[PDB]
C-alpha cells in the first residue's frame, strides 16, 4: 500500500490482521482482509460452474449401468463392467464400519482369545463356562474340531494381513454382528453367571453351516459357486472372528436359545443387505 | 525488471459518457461527410440541382 | 469510491512549451555517453527530451500545479531510481484528493498545510448558507492544501493514514484496537479519512470493519433491493 | 472511553454562536540587412561522423 | 568483457588471429581496420551474476520519500543517516540482503555477514 | 570398470526376470536356477576378462506336465540374447531361420538397444510359430512383482467356453486388455485369449475378473 | 476477560518478535534455505507458520 | 448495542468504520441508563408468563 | 528405499543423487573464451600451476589456440556430493577424443576447468573466422545437453520420513520410520531400474505412466488411488463401490478412456444416447 516504505516484510505490511472483529480492523487490515474475501467469492463462483459440468459428465457416462438379475453390472450394450456389484454384492445403505478382531493384536493376545485346548493345561477352557465342562475335558473328537477352528482363524489372520498391509482393522461390512449379540443378550436376559447349555460341537457346526446360507449368487455350477465363495470371504472372516468358541462361551456367554437366535439374524440380515437387481 | 503488471489501475482508463459519445459522433460524422460528397458526385454527374 | 474522481483531460502542448523554456534539452541533440545522468522527460508517453536538474524542474512543476497555473488533473511522477519524469494529461485517469504535508520548521516536524484557521472558514461558509466571502473546495485546491493523486502518482509518495498519531514525532485503553504508527518521518501526504475508500452502498453499512469481508459484499447487493423512497415526486 | 454519538442539531448552532570595471572587450552586435537575406536561405550543415570532416582540405 | 568499436566507421570490431605472430587482432568487417587486443578475453556468459544489485543509485537517492530509513553506521564516514533497499535483481533466487546508501557521502555498503 | 559391473548387474537381473517369464508361462524351470546367485552367474556366464557372452545365455525351455494337460498344444520355447547392440536384418534373418530349422513353436528375442524396422517387419514371417521381441532394459525389473499388479492366469479353450456359457456373455461383452499391454506381452497372450485377474478387494477380500485380449 | 486479552496480546507480540528474529538473519544472509526451496520461499514459510501458530 | 444507547439517550450513534468508538465505551453508557452493560435482558415466556 | 536400508539415511543420499538429474549448467558460474597462443603456457595467474602440474606429470601440437574456460561453484558441488573427477570425465566422454580438458583439484581456491578443441590433420582456412563461434556453439551444447548423472525428466528430488505400520517380531503392529524420496517429474521406466530402490513399491502420481509401464490393471489401481485421494483430500468419504464403478468404466475397454466427449462418447451405445 502507499502507506509503508519500500521493501517492507513485517507482518503488518504483508497483511497480518493483529486485531479481532470485536476490536475492529485498521484501514490497512480492512483492505487486506477484503482482498482475501474476494478470493473466496471468485473461487465460489468459478468452482460452482466447474463442478456442475463435472457432475453432468459423470452422470452421462454411467447413466446406463445397472445391476441385473444375475448380479452382474452391465451397461446398455450388455458389456460387463463388474461381475458383481461392489465386488461383494451388497447395498451401500446396509454397510457399517466394523473391526476385524483377528488382523490386529499381538500373537500372544491372539492365542489367549481364540485358542482352546482340552488336552493340555496352558490354554484350557474353564469348566464353569458350560454345563458340559466336566465331561468335555479329555475328549479328542471335540479337540480336533477346535483345532480345525483355530487353523481357520490363523489362515484368516494371514489372509487379512496380506489384504490390508497397513494393518487397519476397522472396515465397512454389511452386517453389524456386535449389535446382534447385544440384542440377544438383552432380549433373552442372559444370566451371565450360570453356565450356558451350549456345546463345543454345536458352536463349531453352527457357525460353519451359517457360512453356507450366506448366498449372494445362486447358480448351481462351478464358476458361480467359486464367485459366491469369494464374494463372502471377507465377511466370513468377520463372522468366524466374532463367533469363536471361547468368545461365545466366555466373552458373550450366549445360551443355546440365544445362539440359535443370533445365527438366524445374521442369515436374515445378510440376505437383506444383498444388492437389489434393477438398481441404477 | 519484472514484467509489467496488467492489473495496475494506473495503466487503466475509464471511458465516461464524454469519450463514449465522442467516438460515436466521430464515426457518425464521418458517415455524414461521406454521404455529403456522394451527393456532390451524383449531383455533378447526373446534372441535378 | 466516495472521493474518487475521473479526469477529463486537457491540452498537453502548454506543458511541453513550459518544459522547453526551463531547460528540457531537445531529444535531437541527446548523446547518452556525454551525459549519463540526465532524466528522461515523458509527456503522455512521448519522450520529449532530457533535463539535467530534475529536482528543480519537479519543484517548479509541483508549485505551479498547486497554486493553479497547471490544471490539478495533470498527473506528475518522478521515478528517481529510473531517472524518468512522466507527465500525464490525458483523460480517463482515476484520482482522489489528499492532504499536502510540508516541513513547516516552525514546529520542527512535518505537518499538514491545512490548519484550524482554514477549517474555521470552511465551516463558516457551510453554515452561512442556511455573508462571509465564499470559501469552497476549490479554494483549498488553489491554496496548496489538497492535491489530486492518481494510481500512477501513488507509486512515488508516502501517505499517512491519520494525522492524529502518524504526523507527530515519536496508558493505552485495552478496548481500543492496535494501531501501527509505522514510525516514518518522511510523509508527503495524508488521507482525508480512511472511511472514504468505501463506495455508496458500502457507506451505509454500520461498523463494516467489525464484519467479515464476504458479509460486507452481500449487504451492498441487498441494499439496492430494499424498499424506500427513491424520489419525492 | 469515547463519544458514540454524532452530536448534531445543536453543534450547528454552537458554531454559528461563537462565530563593473573595464576588464573586458565587448564588440557591437547588429542584425544583417534584409537587402541580402531575400531570395537566399541559410541552413545548418551537420556531418554525422566520429572524425573531423573539413571540406576545405579533406 | 569490453566491446570495441571501429575508428573509421564506428562499426564494432570482431576477433581475428594472425598466425604470423600468434596474436589476437580485432578487425572491422567493412572497412578493414585492425587493432591489437589488450586482453585475451573475448566472451563471457555469467550464469550466476550479481550485476544490478545496486542499480538505480543516483546523486539524489535520499530524496525519495518511499525509501525506508535506518540508523546503521556508515563504515566510511561514521554517519547514522542512510537509506536501505533490497537487491534490484528480479530473479527468484537472490538473498534478502540489504544495501545501505549513506546520505552524507554517497557510499554504498551491505549488511551481508556470510560472504560480504 | 564400474560401467562393466553395472552392465553385468543389469544383464543378471534381466536374465533373472526372463526366467520368471518362462516359468510363469507354463514351462519347466526350477527355482534353483531362478534364484541363481550373482557370483554363480559370473562363474557360468562370463569369461576371463569379465564381460559376459550373450550367446551362451540362450537356453531352451519345454512345457511342464501340468501345462501340457491344460494346454495340449504348447511346443518348445527358445530364448535368444543378441550380442551386438544394433540388431540388423542379417542377425534377424538367421534368428528366424534358427527357429524354423528346429521346429521351435515360440521364440523370444532379447536385444540391447533396438531392432531395425526391416528386422521387425520380418517378425510375423514363420507361422504358426510366434516370434516375440523384448528389450533388455524393460526386463531388468519384473513388473508382475509390483504390488499394484494383480495375478494374471491364462484361461484354456475349455475354461473360456464355460465362462461365457455360465455368464451367458459374448466375446464383445467381456472387459478388454490390449495386446501391447506390458502384462499381456509378459504372458504372450493372443487374440481371443481370456485371463483371470485375481486381485484383492477391500470389500470382499478376493475378487476374480476376466479380460479378453484385443 | 482482561487477563486473557493480555495473554493474547503478548502471544502475538512474541510471534512478531520471532518473525523479526528470522527476518534479521535472512537480511544478514546467514539463513540457509531449506532443501528444495529458495531463500525467500523458506523465509516466507517460517514467517507464515509462526503467525498461524500465534493465532491458534 | 449502539442503537439501544442512542434510543435511550436520544442521540444518533456514530457507526463510521474507523473511529475511536469501542464496545466497552458503549457498554459504559448503557449501564449508566440502568440497563445491563452487554445488552442482555430478563424476559418472560408469553405463553406461561 | 530397499527394505534392508529403509531406515538408513546414508543410502538415501546415494540413491537420491543417483536419480536426480543434474546438468553442467547448474554447477557453473561463467563460461569464458580465451586466446592462449600456445597450449603450453597460460596468461591467467591462477592457472599458472595447473598446466605445470599436468604437463610435468605426463599430441598437443594440433590443439586450437582458442581456450574455453569454466568457473564452477564449490558450494554447488557440495550440496550434491560431486567431485571434479566425475565432472571432468563426463566432459571427456561427451566428445570421445576431439578435445582436451584439464580440471583443477578440490583443494584449489577456485574450481576451474580448461577445455581446448583439437584440430584434425587437415587444415581449414574458413573455420578460423568461426573458430570462436564454434567454441561458443559447443560451449552452449555442453551446458544444456550434458547429463552428469541421474534420469532425464527429473527436475529435483526431496527426501522425507514417513511412518509405516509393519508387524513386529512379537506379532503386533508397530510404526517405524523409513526414508522416502519425493521427486518432481516422472520417469517411471528408467527410475524403476535404478539399483537400490524397491521396485515393487514405486508409485507415480500420473496413472498414465503406470498404465504404460505396469498394465491396465495397475493403472486401474493407480486410477482409483488418485480418485480416492482427491475425494479424501477435503475429508469427505464415499463408499468404495462408487469409486470402483467409475474406475472400472474408465478401464473396461483396455485403456484409460476419458469422461469427455472424446472418451465414453465415442463408443457404440446408440446415436440417441
Ligand atoms: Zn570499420
Ligand atoms: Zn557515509
Amino acid at each position: 500500500l502507499p502507506h509503508f516504505s519500500k521493501d517492507d516484510y513485517s507482518p503488518e505490511s504483508k497483511g497480518f490482521v493483529e486485531n479481532s472483529y470485536l476490536r475492529g480492523l485498521t484501514p490497512q487490515e480492512f483492505f487486506f482482509h477484503a482482498m482475501g474475501g474476494r478470493e473466496g467469492l471468485i473461487d465460489t463462483a468459478v468452482k460452482t460452474a466447474e463442478t456442475g459440468y463435472i457432475q453432468r459428465r459423470l452422470v452421462k457416462a454411467l447413466e446406463d449401468i445397472m445391476v441385473h438379475y444375475d448380479n452382474t453390472t452391465r451397461n446398455s450394450l450388455g458389456n460387463v463392467i463388474q461381475f458383481i456389484y461392489g465386488e461383494d454384492g451388497m447395498d451401500a445403505a446396509h454397510i457399517e464400519k466394523q473391526s476385524l478382531d483377528t488382523i490386529g493384536g499381538s500373537d500372544a493376545a491372539f492365542e489367549k482369545r481364540y485358542r482352546v485346548d482340552l488336552l493340555n493345561t496352558d490354554h484350557t477352557l474353564d469348566p464353569s463356562l458350560l454345563e458340559s465342562g466336566s465331561e468335555i475335558l479329555g475328549d479328542l473328537k471335540l479337540q480336533v474340531l477346535l483345532d480345525e477352528e483355530y487353523k481357520q482363524l490363523v489362515k484368516d489372520r494371514k489372509f487379512l494381513r496380506e489384504v490390508f498391509v497397513d494393518g487397519e482393522a476397522n472396515w465397512p461390512l454389511p452386517v453389524n454382528i456386535r449389535r446382534i449379540i447385544q440384542n440377544a443378550q438383552q432380549t433373552f436376559h442372559i444370566d451371565h453367571t450360570k453356565p450356558s447349555d451350549l456345546t463345543i460341537k454345536d458352536i463349531v457346526l453352527g457357525v460353519k453351516d451359517l457360512q453356507e446360507n450366506l448366498l449372494v449368487l445362486r447358480g448351481k455350477n462351478e464358476i458361480i459357486q467359486n464367485a459366491q465363495r469369494d464374494a463372502v470371504t471377507l465377511f466370513c472372516c468377520l463372522l468366524r472372528s466374532r463367533l469363536a468358541t471361547r468368545r461365545v462361551l466366555q466373552e458373550y456367554r450366549l445360551t443355546k436359545q440365544a445362539f440359535d437366535w443370533v445365527l438366524s439374524n445374521i442369515e436374515a440380515q445378510f440376505l437383506r443387505s444383498v444388492v437389489h437387481p434393477g438398481e441404477m | 525488471k519484472d514484467q509489467d503488471d496488467r492489473d495496475h489501475f494506473g495503466k487503466k482508463r475509464l471511458d465516461l459518457a464524454g469519450p463514449l459519445l465522442a467516438q460515436l459522433f466521430k464515426t457518425l460524422f464521418k458517415k455524414l461527410t461521406k454521404d455529403i460528397f456522394r451527393y456532390m458526385q451524383r449531383t455533378v454527374e447526373e446534372a441535378h440541382d | 469510491s466516495l472521493m474518487s474522481c475521473i479526469s477529463v483531460g486537457t491540452d498537453p502542448m502548454p506543458i511541453i512549451t513550459f518544459l522547453s523554456e526551463w531547460g528540457m534539452e531537445p531529444l535531437e541533440d541527446y548523446v547518452p555517453h556525454q551525459s549519463p545522468d540526465a532524466t528522461r522527460v515523458f509527456v503522455n508517453g512521448v519522450w520529449h527530451g532530457v533535463h539535467r536538474n530534475p529536482a528543480r524542474l519537479m519543484e517548479t512543476l509541483r508549485t505551479l500545479r498547486r497554486k493553479g497555473d497547471i490544471n490539478p488533473e495533470v498527473s506528475m511522477i518522478r521515478d528517481i531510481r529510473e531517472k524518468e519524469l512522466k507527465i500525464f494529461t490525458d483523460a480517463g485517469r482515476v484520482y482522489r484528493p489528499l492532504f499536502i504535508v510540508e516541513d513547516d520548521e516552525s514546529l520542527g516536524h512535518k505537518e499538514l498545510k491545512v490548519r484550524k484557521g482554514h477549517i474555521a472558514k470552511l465551516m463558516a461558509t457551510e453554515y452561512q448558507d442556511i455573508d462571509v466571502e465564499e470559501y469552497t473546495w476549490s479554494s483549498l485546491l488553489n491554496e496548496g492544501l489538497v492535491e489530486y493523486i492518481d494510481a500512477e502518482e501513488e507509486e512515488s509518495i508516502l501517505i499517512a493514514m491519520q494525522p492524529e498519531d502518524l504526523e507527530p514525532a515519536e496508558d493505552v485503553d485495552p478496548a481500543k484496537r492496535i494501531r501501527v504508527s509505522h514510525h516514518a518521518t518522511t510523509f508527503t501526504h495524508c488521507e482525508i479519512h480512511p472511511s472514504m475508500i468505501l463506495g455508496v452502498a458500502a457507506s451505509i453499512i454500520p461498523f463494516p470493519d467489525h464484519n467479515q469481508s464476504p458479509r460486507n459484499t452481500y449487504q451492498s447487493a441487498m441494499g439496492k433491493q430494499a424498499m424506500g423512497v427513491f424520489l419525492t415526486n | 472511553n469515547a463519544s458514540p454519538f454524532i452530536k448534531r442539531d445543536r453543534m450547528r448552532r454552537n458554531f454559528l454562536r461563537m462565530r563593473d570595471p573595464n576588464e573586458y572587450n565587448e564588440f557591437p552586435l547588429r542584425a544583417i540587412p534584409k537587402e541580402d537575406l531575400e531570395n537566399m536561405r541559410t541552413h545548418l550543415l551537420k556531418f554525422q561522423s566520429k572524425k573531423k570532416i573539413n571540406p576545405v582540405t579533406d | 568483457t569490453t566491446f570495441r568499436f571501429c575508428r573509421d566507421c564506428n562499426n564494432m570490431l570482431y576477433p581475428r588471429e594472425d598466425k604470423e605472430n600468434n596474436r589476437l587482432l580485432f578487425e572491422c568487417r567493412t572497412c578493414s581496420y585492425v587493432e591489437e587486443a589488450g586482453s585475451p578475453l573475448v566472451y563471457r556468459h555469467e550464469l550466476i551474476t550479481n550485476i544490478g544489485e545496486t542499480a538505480g543509485v543516483v546523486q539524489d537517492i535520499g530524496s525519495d520519500p518511499t525509501l525506508p530509513r535506518s540508523d546503521r553506521e556508515c563504515p566510511k564516514c561514521h554517519s547514522r543517516e542512510n537509506v536501505f533497499f533490497q537487491s534490484q535483481q528480479r530473479r527468484k533466487d537472490t538473498s534478502m540482503v540489504l544495501f545501505f546508501v549513506c546520505l552524507s557521502c554517497s557510499h554504498i555498503f551491505t549488511s551481508d555477514q556470510k560472504n560480504k | 570398470d564400474q560401467e562393466n559391473e553395472r552392465n553385468i548387474s543389469r544383464l543378471w537381473r534381466a536374465f533373472r526376470t526372463v526366467k520368471e517369464m518362462v516359468k510363469d508361462r507354463g514351462y519347466f524351470i526350477t527355482q534353483e536356477e531362478v534364484e541363481l546367485p550373482l557370483e554363480d552367474f559370473k562363474a557360468k556366464y562370463c569369461d576371463s576378462m569379465g564381460r559376459p557372452q550373450r550367446k551362451m545365455m540362450s537356453f531352451q525351455a519345454n512345457p511342464t506336465e501340468e501345462s501340457i494337460s491344460k494346454f495340449p498344444d504348447m511346443g518348445s520355447l527358445w530364448v535368444e540374447f543378441c550380442d551386438e547392440p544394433s540388431v540388423g536384418v542379417k542377425t534377424m534373418k538367421t534368428f528366424v531361420i534358427h527357429i524354423q530349422e528346429k521346429n521351435f513353436q515360440t521364440g523370444i528375442f532379447v536385444y540391447q538397444n533396438n531392432i531395425t524396422p526391416s528386422a521387425m517387419k520380418l517378425v510375423p514371417s514363420i507361422p504358426p510359430a510366434t516370434i516375440e521381441t523384448f528389450n533388455e532394459a524393460a526386463l531388468v525389473v519384473n513388473i508382475t512383482h509390483h504390488e499394484l499388479v494383480p495375478k494374471h492366469i491364462r484361461l484354456s479353450s475349455d475354461e473360456k467356453r464355460e465362462l461365457l456359457k455360465r455368464y451367458r456373455l459374448k466375446e464383445s461383452q467381456l472387459p478388454r486388455i490390449q495386446r501391447a499391454d506390458p502384462v499381456a506381452l509378459y504372458l504372450g497372450l493372443k487374440r481371443g485369449e481370456v485371463v483371470k485377474i485375481i486381485r484383492k478387494s477391500e470389500t470382499s477380500g478376493r475378487y476374480a475378473s476376466y479380460r479378453i485380449c484385443m | 476477560d482482561g487477563p486473557t486479552m493480555r495473554e493474547i496480546t503478548e502471544t502475538i507480540a512474541e510471534a512478531k518478535k520471532k518473525v523479526l528474529d528470522v527476518t534479521k538473519e535472512a537480511q544478514a544472509n546467514l539463513l540457509t534455505a531449506k532443501h528444495g526451496m529458495t531463500l525467500r520461499e523458506s523465509f516466507e514459510d517460517n514467517v507464515v507458520r509462526f503467525l498461524n501458530e500465534a493465532r491458534d | 448495542l449502539l442503537s439501544k444507547v442512542a434510543a435511550l439517550s436520544g442521540n444518533e450513534g456514530d457507526a463510521s468504520p474507523f473511529t475511536d468508538i469501542t464496545v466497552e465505551g458503549i457498554s459504559k453508557l448503557l449501564r449508566e441508563h440502568g440497563y445491563q452493560s452487554r445488552g442482555f435482558e430478563v424476559m418472560y415466556n408469553g405463553h406461561t408468563g | 528405499l530397499e527394505p534392508g536400508h529403509a531406515a538408513d539415511q546414508e543410502q538415501a543420499k546415494l540413491i537420491r543423487s543417483a536419480i536426480e538429474h543434474t546438468t553442467l549448467k547448474s554447477v557453473t558460474i561463467a563460461s569464458e573464451i580465451y586466446y592462449d597462443p600456445d597450449p603450453r603456457s597460460t596468461v591467467i595467474p591462477e592457472d599458472e600451476e595447473i598446466i605445470q602440474l599436468h604437463f610435468s606429470l605426463l599430441s598437443f601440437d594440433q590443439q586450437s589456440p582458442w581456450l574455453l574456460r569454466l568457473e564452477l561453484d564449490r558450494a554447488a558441488m557440495n550440496d550434491k556430493d560431486l567431485t571434479m573427477g566425475q565432472v571432468g570425465e563426463r566432459i571427456k566422454q561427451t566428445f570421445k577424443n576431439d578435445l582436451f580438458v584439464i580440471w583443477s583439484e578440490d583443494n584449489d581456491e577456485k574450481l576451474i576447468i580448461r577445455c581446448r578443441v583439437v584440430r584434425p590433420k587437415s587444415l581449414d582456412a574458413e573455420t578460423e573466422a568461426e573458430e570462436d563461434h564454434m567454441l561458443k556453439k559447443i560451449e552452449n551444447t555442453m551446458l544444456e545437453n550434458i547429463t552428469l548423472r541421474g534420469v532425464e525428466n527429473i527436475e529435483r528430488v526431496v527426501m522425507m520420513k514417513y511412518d509405516r505400520k509393519v508387524p513386529s517380531p512379537t506379532g503386533e503392529y508397530v510404526k517405524e520410520p523409513e526414508w522416502v524420496l519425493e521427486t518432481d517429474g516422472v520417469n517411471l521406466s528408467e527410475v524403476m531400474t535404478v539399483p537400490g530402490i524397491d521396485p515393487t513399491r514405486i508409485y507415480t502420481n500420473s496413472f498414465i505412466d503406470i498404465m504404460e509401464v505396469l498394465g491396465i490393471e495397475a493403472g486401474r489401481a493407480a486410477l482409483y488411488k488418485e480418485v480416492y485421494n482427491v475425494i479424501a483430500s477435503d475429508g469427505s468419504y464415499v463408499n468404495y463401490r462408487h469409486m470402483a464403478l467409475l474406475v472400472d468404466v474408465m478401464t473396461t475397454q483396455g485403456g484409460l478412456t476419458s469422461v469427455t466427449r472424446h472418451g465414453f462418447n465415442r463408443s457404440n451405445t446408440g446415436a440417441l444416447m
